[PDB]
RNA sequence: AAGUGUCUAAGGGCGCAUGGUGGAUGCCUUGGCAUCGAGAGCCGAUGAAGGACGUGGGAGGCUGCGAUAUGCCUCGG
RNA sequence: GAAAAGUACCCCGGGAGGGGAGUGAAAGAGUACCUGAAACCGUGUGCCUACAAUCCGUCAGAGCCUCCUUUUCCUCUCCG
RNA sequence: GGGAUGAGCUGUGGGUAGGGGUGAAAGGCCAAUCAAACUCCGUGAUAGCUGGUUCUCCCCGAAAUGCAUUUAGGUGCAGC
RNA sequence: GGGUGGGGGAGUGAGAAUGCAGGCAUGAGUAGCGACAAGGCAAGUGAGAACCUUGCCCGCCGAAAGACCAAGGGUUCCUGG
RNA sequence: ACACGGGUUCAAUAGGUCAGACCUGGAAGCUCAGUAAUGGGUGUAGGGAACUGGUGCUAACCGGCCGAAAACUU
């Protein structure tokens, strides 16, 4: 029915939870709408989000040869990735866990007329 | 004062979901070549074409 | 009053120098055993 | 100027002195400063009571001027160009546009600009 | 007029489809433990065991090596 | 992975990364990799829920959803 | 706030080392632990004590009473 | 690389020991981000700059936040990427 | 935070400006007296935050989003 373009991002350094906030809010709309709408995104995490949708209609464009006019965003994955851990000195040596946690993104986009 | 129990999926959830973004844009706003799209808030910086992408 | 630990290598060498640990004959089965157990000496 | 309600900026009052005295004189040296918009607020009040000494034109008009900009060549190009210049228009020496928030603390920005 | 009267899902629950994280199970092995039999059972003031430093056409470590230094001479393979 | 044959080249992107091509029996084997479960995270979707309390179940149990037999019926019947 | 030309403070150098040292004496200090430091070995220490002891099915089915106990929160014999 | 059957032998069956090793949850996108010295503007490099570079102001210690030695650390100094 | 209330150019909401209320209490310069320190005149001046009433100069943006088209009896 919608022989959609699939692209994604692995291994972002940016946290699944907050790149949820901002998706959220690009769901049911077009690929233009959702790129200056993360252009203004205040939340300023969406720099990778952009990209990613960027390159999810521009492959579209040049491999299936559809037009970005019509080009809508279908279904946004915030994948958990790789967390790794590192510790932290506080108070009385305890020595906590602190953790860097990534994500993978996958979108994918089909022209929906 | 420490969490006494685990709170319950069905209500963490909720507390993750009011914690939701606001919505603003405009359309319209046509500047030098290429009308892109703007925030009500800066349109007037449009206008005098400061702005950058 | 606030100290906690203050290096001084010549002190550390005289005190815990195998030169030191040859004085004894305790202090050399401490080498050996080292030797054996595989690690590098002092 | 009316005080503000609220923190001071910066620290005291006497840092958002030096603050809005050193913006007052980049301003009238450059002409088009953007800032925070909180800033270029506070900065209203100031930069139009000092125009408005300047279009008055006296002496001792320049010393008040002095209690708070500590730099003099500021002070002659005010009162030789901008000051004249502006004589024939009774308030409105200023002009706030918002500018796009800074990535790293998303601070509402705004640029502040004389009337030309 | 009076009465009956489905339809909301902000956001949760359950079940399916499809992904991610993780690297458990399965299968394996450059590796080890425990034994029978057969050797050797000592090294060293001729400087032992074991080490520091150094050596390669090319940064560091391991194995080998010692200003003749990832090698020399002799008899064999 | 039997063998590096470690993804030529092109395209988004600052790069990492990804897609298209290609090697390959296979990439659903891409250096973070045989097989790849669970916790956990998340998406799409069928169903119930905003006058109502109860170890969050069990047994009665309406109405929808999905699969499906017979059948009024469409006579379009060599089909469904 | 107290001492601050003194029974002073402080660095460099050295020693006394565990039933022992030290102590203007508190049973405090001896590498963040001192009514006898730490590590290793004896050592898989021991405890009449606390906690655990992993799949199922079938038949049958107790006592918490009595005697004695450096014993009454345990155990042996008897009873079920 | 495993089944069926007759046999043999177990490091043989985990839901619990304030159990152990590893990974992920709730708490939670909460607290916190580190002396009560203070930052600001312009231009510019750069895809991207409150935090870097170069200028102009402002502020702070100044018997120390300055300048030299010892112990210690062991290249943390300079250049280029 | 949000919400509330007012206003969004037929506009006096905020800023600014002119003039007021109130406060401070006699500014600088100049001149005169005084050896000087200082004191008179110019001057109820000068400075000024919130309150008052005028004054449309700047800024309230020549544009977005969500929002009914109604199951039935006597």
């Amino acid at each position: 029915e919608y022989p959609s373009a699939v692209a994604k991002a692995r291994f972002v350094r940016v946290s699944p939870r907050k790149a949820r906030r901002v998706i959220d809010l690009v769901r049911g709309r077009s690929v233009s709408d959702a790129l200056d709408i993360l252009r203004w995104a205040p939340q300023a995490a969406s720099g990778p989000v952009a990209k990613v949708i960027a390159s999810a209609a521009a492959n579209a464009q040049n491999n299936g040869g559809l037009d970005p006019a019509t080009l809508v965003v279908a279904t946004v994955y915030a994948d958990q990735g790789p967390t790794a851990k590192r510790i932290r000195p506080r108070a009385q040596g305890r020595a906590f866990r602190i953790r860097r946690r990534t994500s993978h993104i996958t979108v994918v986009v089909e022209s929906r007329p | 004062a420490v969490p006494k129990r685990r709170k319950s999926r069905s209500n963490t959830r909720s507390r993750r979901s009011q914690w939701k973004a606001a919505k603003t844009e405009l359309v319209g706003v046509t500047v030098a070549g290429h009308a892109h799209k703007v925030p009500r808030r800066l349109l007037k910086a449009a206008r005098l074409g400061l702005i950058d992408f | 009053g606030k100290r906690t630990f203050q290096p001084n290598n010549r002190r550390r060498a005289r005190v815990h120098g195998f030169r030191l640990r040859m004085r004894t004959r305790a202090g050399r089965s401490i080498v050996s055993s080292r030797r054996r157990k595989g690690r590098r000496t002092l | 100027p009316k005080p503000t309600k609220g923190p001071r900026l910066g620290g005291s009052s006497s840092h958002q002195k030096a603050i809005l005295a050193n913006l007052a004189t980049s301003l009238f040296e450059h002409g088009r400063i953007t800032t925070t918009e909180p800033k270029a607020r506070a900065l209203r009040p100031y930069a139009e009571k000092l125009i408005t000494h300047a279009k008055k034109g006296a002496l001792h008009n320049r010393r008040e001027v002095l209690k708070k900009l500590r730099d003099k060549d500021v002070v002659h190009t005010l009162f030789a160009e901008i000051g004249p210049f502006f004589a024939d228009r009774d308030g409105g020496y200023t002009r706030i546009i918002k500018i796009e928030a800074r990535k790293g603390d998303n601070a509402p920005m705004a640029v502040i600009e004389l009337v030309r």
